[PDB]
């Protein structure tokens, strides 16, 4: 999934 | 250049629906990143009003919906209440530039009243400001509705530009708007024109003043 | 209840530095990602950076616009989140919001839209000094009078910093009054103007005089407004 993205989601 | 976009404005009146979209692209939106949604309340902080598309916070309404599709979003209000009017934003993430985008913002009107003509008052640069040696014109627009104006400058007939500052429109204390612009000129450029006009729009319909050095 | 408190905002120079604490209560702050989110007068939310909880670091990330002159650091000992700006310029002129990002499940990650806001502390990038206005008045005329009513007012021009305000009459006439937003012009100066309409009939029986403060330049100005 794309919103595991560290840059898109710090709570990733 | 912006990678989420929205229209400035929308309007809709008491208990009917809105939609606002948010434009996006392949590199946000498009590429699957979620869509939130923030409400801005006039003179308040941002409250989150959707999360991941369509996902309401506990204690906000189900009058507000949120939809994607492709590489655009949309926000949908139904019911509109007065209490509704507010600048709407979309956040998503963007690839290309590596960070969370916002649109430019939607702000909300509900027509709560009926279409109200602007008064327009031109005002010419006082004798006290002369002998300062500045010259400022002043265009002050009153008691239309709704918000949205369009304020132009004229010196002889010849669309004017620099020297001008214009505030968005303000609410007054009978609800209905207002709105200022100004032209400063120094005295020499004040007398070397024959006249100046401001013309203001309003919802297709023009109010012009104008005045003359020499009156 | 979960409360954000941005500090230290205020006027500062170009090329000077700000730093903004935002202060956390109500919530397990140790465990969330903070935002900082920004809004220059008139316009758009702008994204600043982000600042990840301690047990994935602490590291940060940071928009384009201002990447190389602020960072972000958090001290959870006082539940604090900080914005350092450095070498500010005047389009860093905005409110500056502390957020909290939310640790709500989604399907697979966690969203991570900003689910708290404070009210924001504003910073304003000048380079001007303190100068109180020019008052002049804006007189009524036939030009101005339409259907019975005529519009004057005062222009209150080229002050700093903001704010000032107006009443007309030491504060017995509200009606019809409308005192208008500030205008930034290009000089680093503001200014704005207040208006009332009137009965034509009144002019020159009714004295009009506005009333002007600047507190920043402790400045006072009375001003007759007479017809032309």
């Amino acid at each position: 999934n794309p919103n595991a993205n560290p840059n898109a989601n710090p709570n990733a | 250049e912006s990678v989420l976009t929205q229209p400035p404005s929308v309007s809709g009146a008491p208990g009917q629906r809105v939609t606002i979209s948010c434009t996006g692209m392949n590199s946000n939106i498009g590429a699957g990143y979620d869509v939130y949604w923030y409400q801005q309340l006039p003179g308040r902080a941002p409250k989150l009003l959707i999360y991941g598309n369509s996902n309401r916070p506990s204690g906000v309404p189900d009058r507000f919906s949120g939809s994607r599709s492709g590489t655009s979003a949309s926000l949908a209000i139904t019911g509109l209440q007065a209490e509704d009017e507010a600048d709407y934003y979309c956040q998503s993430y963007d690839t290309s530039l590596n960070g969370w985008a916002f649109g430019g913002g939607t702000k909300l009107t509900v027509l709560g009243q009926p279409k109200a003509a602007p008064s327009v008052t031109l005002f010419p640069p006082s004798s006290e400001e002369l002998q300062a040696n500045k010259a400022t014109l002043v265009c002050l627009v009153s008691d239309f509705y709704p918000g949205a104006v369009t304020v132009a400058w004229k010196a002889d007939g010849s669309p004017v530009k620099v020297g001008v500052e214009t505030t968005k429109p303000s609410k007054q204390s009978n609800n209905k708007y207002a709105a200022s612009s100004y032209l400063s000129l120094t005295p020499e450029q004040w007398k070397s024109h024959r006249s100046y006009s401001c013309r203001v729009t309003h919802e297709g319909s023009t109010v012009e003043k104008t005045v003359a050095p020499a009156e | 209840e979960v409360q954000l408190v941005e500090s230290g905002g205020g006027l500062v120079q170009p090329g000077r530095s700000l730093r903004l604490p935002c202060t956390a209560s109500g919530f397990s702050f140790g465990d969330h990602a903070m935002s900082w989110v920004r809004q220059a007068p008139g316009k758009g939310l702008e994204w600043v950076g982000f600042i990840r909880k301690t047990t994935y670091g602490a590291t940060t990330h940071y928009a384009a616009a201002v990447r190389g002159r602020f960072t972000i650091s958090r001290d959870d000992s006082k539940s604090i989140v900080y914005l350092q700006m450095n070498s500010l310029k005047t389009e860093d002129t905005a409110v500056y919001f502390c957020t909290r990002v939310q640790l709500d499940y989604g399907p697979g990650y966690q969203y991570y839209g900003m689910d708290v806001w404070g009210q924001g502390t504003t910073v304003t990038v000048s380079s001007a000094s303190t100068k109180g206005p020019s008052v002049f008045p804006l007189a009524p005329s036939s030009k101005s009078t339409s259907g019975g009513t005529a519009a004057l007012g005062c222009l209150v021009k080229d002050y700093f910093p903001e704010p000032v305000t107006v009443s007309w009459n030491s504060g017995a006439l509200t009606s019809g009054v409308h005192t208008f937003p500030a205008v930034l012009q290009s000089s680093g100066l503001y200014s704005l103007s207040s208006v009332v309409t009137v009965p034509s009939s009144s002019l020159g029986t009714q004295t009009y005089i506005c009333n002007v403060n600047h507190k920043p330049s402790n400045t006072k100005v009375d001003k007759k407004v007479e017809p032309k």
